């Protein structure tokens, strides 16, 4: 720490190398001053990630906008096996991802539908039918991929229709 | 699932008759494991299909590519049913205009047993292999005419041993 | 499996338990009788060779011998008697007789020393008495290289004795000389030895509390002492080791050195209770210890209990290995070094045979093979050289067990099974079921019904079923020795000298052409059918072809290309071209782990391991034809079973092709406990020597064939289906070679579903399902079908996920959590969990593991109670699944219960429902919508206020005549309060990196739709400029809009169309303000 201190802002990268050094070493909060020294705010967001503390790791989103996934997607698996599936379902929607959405969303459609929640089964399958078009940037399908999700995506529009429709005529 | 296909078509003339050709391609793929496909070459000859007419969007483009396939699959069927039956001449239009390497490969071997040589001499050649069409030539044909422009590509000197006996 | 062969030579004088020792390496043993005063020489299976007395000058005092040794490498034995006199009983050497050198087959050997046993002598050493001083010889003990011995008495006088190995003009003599004349405390009981790594220094035990050593210093000194009284001390001479345990049965080790002093390195109290002791008053003596040395390293004892005491010394860790039942009173134990083998003795009767794994936990290291109940109480347990342990029971009873291989045959007609020492079960297909007893032990068994051939060592009987009276009687013997015999329709064919005799039934002979020492003495044939097999002493193979009048010699003799491994059994297929060999390692008999396969067209031998199932195999056996039966295929022709069991052991039988290229295992097939082991093989059925399910084990009677089939021929109604069956076992053949696409073909004749359904499951355990499909749609499994089909249309990425629902389609379970087990699809497998009733398994499985479907098993549960008529679980289920919203007031609704629901909204086992039902948020809003719908408007805005629900509270009291404006105004302010509150925190929250980052972001707090009604009311009371304020706080821009007309206002509009967001909404009111 008093060498870390003794050092200036021009030398970044000894600074962030020190900070490693902090990590590996388990000195966390050594590892965030350097690292708040260096304003080094994806160390920050992943030391506050695999800690625990995430109104931090937002404040530190907050300067940068453009780091959202790498916080939302750990965000998003916390919130799954912390059993809040439909915020987790939303911050899925939010960082992309969309295998683990489409997933998820699946289950959660299912369950509405065999739950009976008909409500819940056609606002999950009327937005299911929105994300069957998300596809990730490093993949460009096929015109036969695309009908193979354009057709899942009419089928599902329907079935949200219907869903809609006979809960009214169900819970009556 | 009963594999009475007979009748599902039967029922898919009132009910499907969109359905109705892609049946009767699978029916004659079961033949094919049973020999008795003598009959699986009219429903080849139905599964021929109007042109899908509509907008020119997406959704009447990417179902073309899908329906030509199932024809040019159904054509290799018809092709590869036709060499035993004895009608080697309407299948070598459909054999030479077509590309697949693999097709062709097996269209090939059955013309000999037919006595239809001239046919399988044009196929051996563009088969993708040289030196087992040369030994064809020197052992059953005996055509050493067309050899002779495969002369400087085979390597193989027992086969011009035999071969030059009576060039 | 195997057993013990029980030789008990008769005596009645009464045999005393500690007098019965064997010699080291030869295979010899020696015991003491009483009344008369004896001492029986025998070998190692219990044939009397000799019967020794006092020798002569006796005044009729025949005296009792009281210690019995070996020499360490002679056939030398030492006895002390009662009277101190030290006589010495020596059988001349074989060498020295100069016969024939022929004298190495294993009869022969045992026929000389039987003979020269009988040839033997006795000495007596001069003075001995006197050194004895007339006092009985208690102990006695030769050195490691056996040059020196000690005689204790008890008078206490200690001797030691020099042997003088003198060579004779014709023979070899023995003489022993006394040389010291020491005197102990006490009579001495247990004489060690210690070598150098010869050396003359004898440890010695009285029983006492301080053993005493003697070295050639003539000095008696201790080396360890104990405050307690020792019984018996243990010493292993390759790590010099000492253990003793005390008769408080604690532990001292003692590490012993070159100074002969014991340093104790482990000793740990061991707490064994003296509550209500077990006093062994039916002996009327203190129980004896037990310990001996189990493995190198490592010590065990038992302490007469139930359990048996393990302990180990390089660990020092001391545990228990249980017998397999409780109720064992452990008398007496004993080890075998060679094969890893320990003898456990118990009063009740039993011998438990403890095999060592490598011949986890530790403990487990050791396992139980056999467990043989004599019957008898057992004294003493002694091992020979070779492996077959002698017994003492009942005091004056003695008895030699030696261990085999059960003997059984199949010819094809019926099957005999070996059950005891000299009783022969052979049953046949046709219920011709009978037992027979020999005069002697059964040590050969071949069968060509109804003539059967049983050897006895020395001779062969072969006895005739007349099946018409059922009557069996012998008939004549042939005394050979061989165990090279086998019988057939055209006769029986066995080995006399170097001769290989074939003869008849009257013993007419067929072929004989004398054969040399160079071709050797066959030792193992198989007969079957039409051909033989004969494998020689020097592992020579002799293929032959039997046939109406001579023996066509197949070829030449072969070699064959494996301590040393020896061949024990070999059996021929029915083409007599492949043979099938059964190997064993060392000269100790050692069952080998792998089995070999000889073929004679491509002269090949190749092999299959069981070490790699963990296996040891017993018998192999080739697929027998069937009687009359010529036209059985080439393939069935080939089929090997073999019968196997993991080191009530498990039973196993596994099937083999013997093709060219090697051994292709088929299938295992575990055998249960009253399914004692395989005596035949019969395509298709191995056909098996078992009991009743509820039947005796231990009766004799009990064996009857159970023709148990093949995994791969089921579904044969047929008997006589010869083609189908063919086709099957071609299929079979095909599914294990693999390449399923001609193992298609291979089923095309056959029309049984079942081989459709074998040909599924290989399909399933490959991964192909375009035959599949096929597979199943020609046994119009239409539900499979339908499944597989969807799979396919639902799931056409994922193949694995179709393979699984073809397997569960197929009747097998076990397999959809193995196949994507660990690559996640929790879901589909929490379904087949549900499927198979199982619920109480998938709910902790999602509980711990899948934590997205909890909601799905609460509602499926809910739903199977409802179906089951159990209000009660089926409402505290739609309850656990958090449908209570909708579901337990349907489930009230629909029982008429509204009555109980109306007095839960406003009995032990009530108070379970009470505790959570009068609180749920959700039941509350429910009631609330009820009695609203109910024309109770009152008692819906009590239960509205109970549950909080806002919106619906404002839009009753903004209905209500009069509306309760003010109220509503406060709710709804209220509610503007707290999204005014949510919409500053995070805009304070947001404005932290704002202040560098300079953002026109005019975000709005959250619109109250609660209001909506409110704007209302003052749309319906013209104060329209105050409705639009609430309008725009509800968020009704179009109603905003609808109020912003009136005001003849255009800049309100054009904002509000502006806010809305939606195209509609400026795309008219454009043309609205071009107006």
């Amino acid at each position: 720490m008093k060498m870390c201190r003794s050092l200036p802002t021009s030398e970044v990268t000894l600074i962030t190398e020190c900070a490693n050094f902090f990590r590996k070493h388990n000195a966390i909060p050594f590892a965030i001053e350097a690292y708040e020294k260096v304003q080094d705010h994806q160390a920050l967001i992943g030391i506050y990630v695999a800690k625990g503390d995430w109104r931090n790791a937002f404040t530190i989103l907050e300067k940068t906008p453009t780091l959202a996934r790498e916080v939302y997607v750990p965000w998003a698996t916390w919130l799954a096996d912390n059993d809040k599936f439909d915020e987790a379902l939303e911050a899925f929607r939010a960082a992309k991802w969309p295998k683990e959405a489409m997933r998820l969303m699946e289950t959660l459609a299912t369950n509405s539908v065999t739950c009976r929640k008909f409500r819940d089964a056609a606002f999950y399958y009327i937005h299911l039918a929105e994300e069957y078009g998300r596809f990730e940037e490093t993949e460009k399908p096929t015109d036969v991929e695309k009908a193979a999700r354009i057709r899942r995506s009419k089928e599902c529009v329907r079935r949200a229709d219907i869903y809609y429709a006979f809960s009214g005529v169900y819970a009556h | 699932d009963m594999m009475q296909w007979e009748r599902a078509l039967t029922l898919a003339e009132q009910l499907a008759p969109e359905e109705v050709p892609i049946i009767s391609r699978d029916y004659a793929q079961h033949l094919e494991y049973r020999g008795v496909y003598a009959k699986a070459l009219e429903m080849y000859q139905k599964g021929l299909r109007q042109l899908p007419t509509g907008h020119a969007s997406t959704e009447l483009s990417v179902t073309v590519q899908e329906v030509e396939r199932h024809n040019e699959q159904c054509r290799q069927g018809a092709a590869r049913s036709q060499i035993r039956i004895g009608n080697i001449a309407d299948a070598m239009k459909t054999v030479k205009e077509s590309s697949e390497v693999s097709f062709v490969k097996e269209c090939a071997k059955l013309c000999e047993e037919n006595q239809k040589h001239e046919e399988a001499a044009q196929l051996y050649e563009k088969a993708g292999d040289i030196e087992r069409a040369a030994t064809i030539y020197i052992e059953r044909c005996k055509n050493l005419k067309a050899a002779e422009r495969l002369l400087p590509f085979i390597k193989s000197r027992n086969i011009i041993g035999i071969y030059a006996r009576g060039k | 499996m195997s057993l013990f062969v029980v030789n008990a030579p008769g005596h009645e004088g009464q045999l005393k338990e500690q007098l019965i020792v064997a010699h080291k390496r030869r295979p010899l043993l020696a015991t003491a009788w009483v009344n008369p005063p004896s001492v029986l020489i025998t070998n190692s299976e219990g044939e009397v060779l000799t019967q020794v007395a006092d020798p002569p000058g006796s005044t009729g005092r025949t005296h009792q011998p009281t210690a019995l040794t070996w020499h360490p490498n002679e056939e030398l034995l030492v006895i002390g008697w009662s009277n101190g006199e030290m006589s010495l009983w020596s059988m001349p050497s074989v060498s020295s007789l100069a016969l024939g050198e022929d004298y190495t087959t294993a009869a022969a050997r045992s026929a000389v020393q039987l003979i020269a046993a009988k040839a033997a002598t006795q000495s007596s050493a001069e003075g001995a008495t006197r050194e004895h001083a007339s006092g009985a010889v208690v102990a006695s003990e030769w050195s490691t290289r056996g040059l020196y011995l000690v005689s204790a008495s008890q008078q206490r006088h200690v001797v030691m004795w020099m042997l003088e190995k003198i060579p004779a003009e014709t023979s070899v003599t023995f003489k022993l000389k006394p040389l010291w004349s020491v005197q102990s405390r006490e009579p001495v009981a247990r004489i060690i030895h210690v070598p150098s790594k010869d050396d003359i220094s004898f440890l010695l035990a009285d029983g006492g509390t301080s053993v005493t050593a003697i070295n050639e210093d003539q000095q008696l000194f201790p080396c360890v002492t104990q405050q307690e009284q020792i019984a018996s001390v243990l010493y292993d001479a390759a790590t010099r080791t000492l253990v003793t345990l005390t008769t408080t049965s604690m532990i001292e080790v003692y590490a012993v050195g070159e100074d002969i002093k014991g340093t104790s390195t482990l000793r740990r109290k061991l707490s064994a209770p003296a509550t209500t002791p077990t006093v062994s008053t039916t002996t009327g003596e203190r129980i004896a210890m037990s310990m001996v040395w189990a493995s190198p390293g490592v010590v065990a004892f038992g302490s007469g209990d139930d359990r048996l005491r393990i302990l180990d010394l390089s660990s020092g860790s001391l545990d228990v290995l249980l017998l397999p039942q409780p109720d064992l009173h452990v008398s007496s134990l004993a080890t075998f070094a060679a094969k890893g083998t320990m003898i456990v003795g118990t009063v009740e009767g039993f011998l438990v045979v403890f095999q060592h794994h490598a011949a986890a936990t530790e403990a487990s290291q050791w396992e139980a093979m056999t467990v043989h109940q004599v019957g008898k109480c057992v004294d003493r347990v002694v091992l020979t050289a070779l492996g077959d342990v002698a017994l003492c029971c009942g005091g004056s009873e003695l008895q030699v067990l030696h261990e085999i291989i059960r003997k059984r045959a199949w010819d094809g007609v019926a099957a005999a099974t070996q059950i005891s020492s000299d009783m022969v079960v052979i049953e046949s297909i046709t219920g011709c079921q009978c037992l027979l007893q020999n005069k002697g032990n059964v040590h050969g068994v071949s069968i060509a019904f109804p003539n059967i051939a049983l050897w006895n060592g020395s001779q062969i009987d072969f006895y005739m079923i007349d099946e018409a009276t059922s009557e069996i009687t012998f008939i004549n013997f042939v005394l050979t020795t061989s165990p090279a015999f086998a019988i057939h329709r055209e006769g029986l064919i066995y080995v006399k000298g170097n001769r290989i005799v074939f003869e008849t039934m009257q013993l007419a002979p067929i072929a004989q052409m004398t054969f040399t020492e160079s071709e050797g003495v066959p030792v193992i044939m198989d007969i079957m059918n039409d051909y033989l097999v004969v494998v020689s002493s020097k592992n020579y193979l002799r293929l032959a072809r039997i046939s109406t009048r001579d023996l066509q010699q197949l070829g030449p003799a072969r070699p064959l290309t494996f301590l040393e491994v020896s061949v024990s059994g070999a059996r021929v297929n029915a083409q007599g071209r492949r043979v099938a060999l059964m190997s064993t390692l060392g000269p100790l008999a050692l069952p080998d782990t792998r089995i070999w396969v000889y073929d004679s067209d491509t002269d090949k031998m190749s092999f299959f391991d069981f070490g790699s199932r963990n296996e040891i195999p017993n018998s192999v056996y080739w697929n027998t034809p069937e009687p009359n039966t010529t036209t059985v295929g080439e393939f069935e022709y080939i089929l090997l079973a073999c019968e196997t069991y993991q080191i009530q052991r498990p039973h196993n039988i596994v099937t083999f092709f013997a093709t060219h290229d090697g051994l292709v295992l088929q299938n295992f097939a575990p055998l249960r406990r009253y399914q004692i082991c395989l005596v035949g093989l019969t395509i298709p059925d191995f056909l098996l020597a078992s009991v009743k399910i509820n039947g005796d084990p231990n009766n004799a009677e009990d064996y009857v064939i159970e023709q148990k089939r093949l995994r791969d021929f089921e579904g044969l109604k047929s008997d006589k289906d010869v083609a189908v069956r063919e086709a099957l076992m071609k299929f079979s053949y095909y599914a294990t070679i693999g390449n399923m696409d001609e193992a298609y073909r291979c089923v095309k004749s056959i029309k049984n579903p079942a081989a459709w359904q074998g040909l599924a499951r290989l399909c399933v355990t490959s991964g192909r399902l375009d035959v599949a499909a096929v597979c199943l749609a020609t046994m119009e499994d239409c539900v499979a079908a339908r499944a597989l089909r969807e799979a396919k249309e639902d799931y056409p990425d994922d193949q694995d996920v179709q393979l699984a629902t073809l397997a569960l389609g197929l009747s097998m379970t076990e397999e959809a959590v193995e196949l994507l087990r660990k690559s996640k699809r929790y879901d589909l497998l929490t379904d087949v969990y549900m499927a198979c009733g199982k619920f109480e398994h998938a709910q902790r499985h999602s509980e711990r593991f899948d934590r997205a479907r909890i909601r799905p098993v609460a509602y499926k549960y809910a739903q199977f109670m409802e179906s089951l008529q159990n209000m009660d679980a089926a409402i505290m289920w739609y309850y656990n699944a958090k449908c209570a919203s909708t579901d337990v007031p349907r489930i009230f609704f629909q029982t008429n219960r509204m009555h109980e629901l109306r007095q839960l909204m406003m009995g032990e086992q009530q108070s379970t429902f009470a505790t959570i039902f009068p609180q749920n948020r959700e039941l509350l809003l429910w009631w609330a919508q009820h009695s609203e719908r109910r024309h109770n408007v009152q008692e819906a805005l009590r239960f509205y206020n109970a549950g909080e629900d806002v919106y619906n509270i404002v839009r009753i009291l903004c209905s209500l005549t009069p509306p309760k404006l003010d109220s509503a105004l406060q709710l709804v302010n209220k509610e503007m309060d707290k999204a005014k509150m949510r919409f500053q925190q995070q805009q304070a929250f947001a404005a932290t990196a704002s202040a560098r980052f300079g953002d026109d972001d005019h975000g709005e707090p959250d619109p109250v739709g609660s209001a909506y009604f409110v704007a209302q009311l003052y749309e319906r009371q013209g104060d329209d400029q105050l409705a639009l304020q609430y309008y725009q706080a509800a968020g009704a821009y179009r109603s905003g809009v609808r109020v912003a007309w009136k005001m003849e206002q255009y800049g309100v509009v054009a904002n509000l169309a502006m806010k809305s967001s939606d195209e509609r909404l400026m795309l008219e009111t454009a043309m609205a303000l071009e107006k």
